[PDB]
RNA sequence: CGCGAAGAACCUUACCUGGUCUUGACAUCCACGGAAGUUUUCAGAGAUGAGAAUGUGCCUUCGGGAACCGUGAGACAGGUGCUGCAUGGCUGUCGUCAGCUCGUGUUGUGAAAUGUUGGGUUAAGUCCCGCAACGAGCGCAACCCUUAUCCUUUGUUGCCAGCGGUCCGGCCGGGAACUCAAAGGAGACUGCCAGUGAUAAACUGGAGGAAGGUGGGGAUGACGUCAAGUCAUCAUGGCCCUUACGACCAGGGCUACACACGUGCUACAAUGGCGCAUACAAAGAGAAGCGACCUCGCGAGAGCAAGCGGACCUCAUAAAGUGCGUCGUAGUCCGGAUUGGAGUCUGCAACUCGACUCCAUGAAGUCGGAAUCGCUAGUAAUCGUGGAUCAGAAUGCCACGGU
């Protein structure tokens, strides 16, 4: 892909790592809980206050070997065609061409 | 079709009476992959005729079949560049096939209270030969008489 | 305390070699055993588009098959459990011993 | 003590047992008339009980799993047929000629890439 | 038309997977990346070591790397100093200790990687491609190849237009599944473009 | 719509600037890029220069518009017609 | 032309406006202080700039390093910038069509021919006969996968013929016979009979047989064609920028609408609609995930929370079906667009521009012109179910089963 795009993505996942366990989950739960009142409003302001790159939805998983945004697979972490060629060389265990 | 010739397909016979024709009739009546309801209506139609005509409904459907089974057809062809409706004698496996097909749509245009009821009336009115089936068969006969002029055209 | 051995491997030949090398080690320590049972092998099928730029009908199907075997030990011993730890097995099969 | 039969029409399995009896059949701890709603589905089970005279002398416990209504009925038919095979093995010239011992190997076809219904190809314009 | 990869089609039958390790979805892609890192780093600094095959094994608590090559002397060095440095770096790649087992190939010309890399290397050394492919084919047959096929394509001889050139001696039953075809592809970076080289070697069946 | 339990939406910079302007009286248009914020009655009777992509369109806050969003009154496309 | 895109609110994003940077977001090296992190505030749309506290790790020849952080300089990095008509790799196409060749011999002055043609036959250059050809190879076929039958092996997390117990439900001891799970093996070869045929090959019918003529499908795509597609997966020759075709941000656009085309989903209905009772599937997913039971909510959902890395736990019960009664041919108890009001859930945020629920409205449409497409058996047709992509976003795509 582009080195700029890959650098962008590494920064995004690092900030999400940094912030997912410290505020994000607890702010979500304290907005959902009906026991509290108006402390949820205060929480929403501080949630917006964060650098906003911390959302894991801000992340787009890409082929780490090539950075291609489209045609991604989660189990192999690669683009569609990159999985194919690596499979032909035999680098994915237990993988072959299906027939049924 | 073009290289290997093959024969007809065998169809499991009618379970309630042992016929092959009733099974084929209900199959061609079947629409959209629904044979469950098709079996129900065919049994209801035959029993209405059983109480109306003689007890043995087998013969009643048989006569309602024979008075509408066609022995001559109309086939569209082009040999020298002109439309030829050649009439040919049809072998009985196709005779009875085309007859029951026409009866199927004849009932649909009857437009009675229910599909079962209209089939019963159609099959009954064919027994007296006043049916729209006989109307269609007289219609094909007049055009068949008309096609005897084509009968000696190319590819007789 | 009857224990239950679970074995996962991509290759069917490898699981049979593994389940046939564990058992005689059980005989080496000298404990009666029960026969391994084939739990339903799981097949995963990934269908991937093969052309780099554009096609749709040209697509290949790749399946991963994971085979799963169960072993039940009826009367364990410290020597038997020491044998399970000490015995060496193929890198293609993982260990899921359960007390 | 109990003659065994197996039947499989499409994707179902049938477990069929024979004992002497008074012509009564139970299906999945349920009467056949209650279980098979369809009349054709009902009487396909008892079709081989006419050409074979043993209809009135056999109580028949059956358990059938999997498949659908017609498939389970066809599986039921094939299972009773085989269960009879280990009893008399002398009515073959009639039973085979009807076509009941034959296992219906016909099966639903796998979907194909570039096809919508595993044989239907998408409708296209020539232009 | 296009051909299936002869290694990939016969991977499940006669061709041992390069990676022969198991885990769950949790670390599948993670250890796949580690194998990529190991293989690319290994190849890049053993380009001269005539590396042919790399087999990565993942026992439950380590990684094992089997390097099938033709020059063990270069890849080990004196008293094994080089294999220990590769151990340090390769282990640090995956974050786990690493065993390195070096297997030797007595007949380099019957393995599809050595012949492919040699033919490619001759191109940037400016050896003419027709003679190069012929030299490879003659070597394989003399040293006991049952069948050989070589494919050199792309910008042959500095021409304007790329041409396809192939030459087959012996027997290459690709459509036969039990046939043992060792296939590899290598590339040549020349001042007039980039050249693909394909090699099929048949060495009997079953 | 954002769920009633979560309340309405408003931006921190917008909220802080609206209350300062309200406290200091409606004096000047409020420059904003936050189209996603929601019109809250605290800014009634004010002109908001909402961004559409190239030019900040003024909008006046009135009672009947409250609840609708700040970026709603800024059509980002200019399509006169397919005729001449 | 439901193509790359297995999924555009932000991101993706490569486009636009505007604010911005110029050894740079990304890599190697030079100099300086330094661990990262945590709390806090101010300007701003954020980038960024600014304020303030805590902190100083390891080996140590106390000489430095890595995670690195921040500024200056240079080799430069960086270009999803151009040329697929320079290329590699990969792919489409005829087409799974049956062809493409070689050795020796023979023929021809020779290029070459013959083999490979011809009579038949086959799915096939498949086989047979003839034939100056005899053989051989790549392709066809076979070996690989799945399904159809049986035998043997192991029996839990799957099964319950029999034994008893039966909280009367495979629930308990208990059984491994069976369904099933998966591992190996046997069988289907024109094998035998008859007829046709040219006593050949083949074709047709028959017997047995679970399966009979390649058993049904899948993978496998020869030599070559199209300067076919891709320089935007990637790599790469050449060309161009390198205070800008590079890079960081906030908003917008890729969703615009006088129209045309292609591919689909939902219908126009009575084989249907509507309501109740009632029965069975296969395949898969699931650890930042599937989420039971119970309670509240018409509802999508919310609360509490069991269990499940799974043949156990959860999405999970299927739908057309059947039995009942009404609808009674009516733009209708059809059809569902569209529109209003109120809501739920994701996410920082649903205005442009997400999906779903409840109430309110009920548009075209009563089967469609010339023309045109798919399909030969569980196949069309039709009915549901699952997966990847995925925070959320299917009528698309890939799979599964029912009639
Ligand atoms: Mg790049
Ligand atoms: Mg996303
Ligand atoms: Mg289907
Ligand atoms: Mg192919
Ligand atoms: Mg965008
Ligand atoms: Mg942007
Ligand atoms: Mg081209
Ligand atoms: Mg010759
Ligand atoms: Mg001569
Ligand atoms: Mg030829
Ligand atoms: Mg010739
Ligand atoms: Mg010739
Ligand atoms: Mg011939
Ligand atoms: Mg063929
Ligand atoms: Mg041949
Ligand atoms: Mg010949
Ligand atoms: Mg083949
Ligand atoms: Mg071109
Ligand atoms: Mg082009
Ligand atoms: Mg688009
Ligand atoms: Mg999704």
């Amino acid at each position: 892909a582009k080195q700029s795009m890959k650098a962008r993505e590494v920064k995004r996942v690092a900030l999400a790592d940094k912030y997912f366990a410290k505020r994000a989950e607890l702010k979500a739960i304290i907005s959902d809980v009906n026991a509290s009142d108006e402390d949820r409003w205060n929480a929403v302001l501080k949630l917006q206050t964060l650098p906003r790159d911390s959302s894991p939805s801000r992340q787009r998983n890409r082929c780490r070997q090539t950075g291609r945004p489209h045609g991604f697979l989660r189990k192999f972490g690669l683009s569609r065609i990159k999985v194919r060629e690596a499979a032909m060389r035999g680098e994915i265990p237990g993988l072959k061409k299906a027939s049924w | 079709p073009r290289r290997r010739v093959i024969g007809q397909r065998k169809i499991l016979p009618d379970p309630k009476f042992g016929s092959e024709l009733l099974a084929k009739f209900v199959n061609i009546l079947m629409v959209d992959g629904k044979k469950s309801t098709a079996e129900s209506i065919v049994y209801s139609a035959l029993e209405t005729l059983a109480q109306r005509s003689g007890k043995s409904e087998l013969e009643a459907f048989e006569v309602a079949l024979e008075n509408v089974r066609p022995t001559v057809e109309v086939k569209s062809r082009r040999v020298g560049g002109s439309t030829y409706q050649v009439p040919v004698e049809v072998r009985p496996v196709r005779r009875n096939a085309l007859a029951m097909r026409w009866i199927v749509e004849a009932a649909r245009k009857r437009g009675d209270k229910s599909m079962a009821l209209r089939l019963a009336n159609e099959l009954s009115d064919a027994a007296e030969n006043k049916g729209t089936a006989v109307k269609k068969r007289e219609d094909v006969h007049r055009m068949a008489e008309a096609n005897k002029a084509f009968a000696h055209y190319r590819w007789l | 305390q009857r224990i239950r051995i679970r074995l996962k491997a991509f290759d069917h030949r490898l699981i049979d070699q593994a389940t046939a090398e564990i058992v005689e080690t059980a005989k080496r320590t000298g404990a009666q055993v029960r026969g391994p049972i084939p739990l339903p092998t799981r097949k995963e099928r990934f269908t991937v588009l093969i052309s780099p730029h554009v096609n749709k009908d040209a697509r290949d199907q790749y399946e991963i098959r994971t085979h799963l075997r169960l072993v039940d030990i009826v009367e364990p011993t410290e020597k038997t459990v020491d044998a399970l730890m000490r015995l060496d097995l193929a890198a293609g099969v993982d260990v899921q011993i359960s007390l | 003590n109990q003659y065994y039969g197996t039947g499989r029409r499409k994707s179902s399995a049938a477990r069929v047992f024979i004992k002497p009896g008074n012509g009564k059949i139970v299906i999945n701890q349920r009467s056949l008339e209650q279980y098979f709603g369809r009349e054709t589905a009902r009487m396909v089970v008892r079709q081989p009980l006419e050409l074979v005279d043993m209809v009135e002398k056999l109580d028949l416990y059956i358990t059938v799993k999997g498949g659908g209504i017609s498939g389970q009925a066809g599986a039921i038919r094939h299972g009773i047929t085989r269960a009879l095979m280990e009893y008399d093995e002398s009515l073959r010239s009639e039973l085979r000629k009807a076509g009941f011992v034959t296992r219906d190997a016909r099966q639903v076809e796998r979907k194909k890439v570039g096809l919508r219904k595993a044989r239907r190809r998408p409708q296209f314009s020539k232009r | 038309g296009q051909k299936v990869h002869p290694n990939g089609i016969r991977l499940g039958i006669v061709k041992p997977w390069n990676s022969t390790w198991f885990a769950n979805t949790k670390e599948f892609a993670d250890n796949l990346d580690s194998d990529f890192k190991v293989r690319q780093y290994l190849t890049k600094e053993l380009a001269k070591a005539s590396v042919s095959r790399i087999v990565i094994e993942r026992p439950a608590k380590s990684i094992r790397v089997t390097i099938h090559t033709a020059r063990p002397g270069i890849v080990i060095g004196k008293k094994g100093e080089d294999v220990e440095k590769l151990r340090k770096v390769v282990a640090d790649i995956a974050g786990v200790p690493a065993q390195i087992n070096i297997a030797e190939v007595r007949k380099p010309e019957l393995d599809a990687k050595l012949v492919a890399d040699s033919i490619t290397s001759q191109l940037e050394r400016r050896v003419m491609f027709r003679r190069a492919m012929k030299r490879a084919v003659q070597n394989a047959m003399r040293l006991g190849a049952k069948g050989i096929k070589v494919e050199v394509s792309g910008r042959l001889g500095g021409a304007e237009i790329a041409r396809t050139e192939w030459y087959r001696e012996g027997r290459v039953p690709l459509h036969t599944l039990r046939a043992d075809i060792d296939y590899n592809t290598s590339e040549a970076h020349t001042t007039y473009g980039v050249i693909g080289v394909k090699v099929w070697i048949f060495k009997g069946e079953i | 719509p954002r769920s009633l339990k979560k309340g309405p939406f408003i931006d921190l910079h917008l909220l802080k600037k609206v209350e300062k302007a309200v406290e200091s009286g409606d004096k000047k248009p409020l420059r904003t890029w936050s189209r996603r914020s929601t019109i809250f009655p605290n800014m009634i009777g004010l002109t908001i220069a909402v961004h559409n992509g190239r030019q900040h369109v003024p909008v006046f806050v009135t009672d009947e518009m409250v609840g609708h969003k700040l970026g709603e009154f800024a059509p980002t496309r200019t399509y006169r017609g397919h005729a001449a």
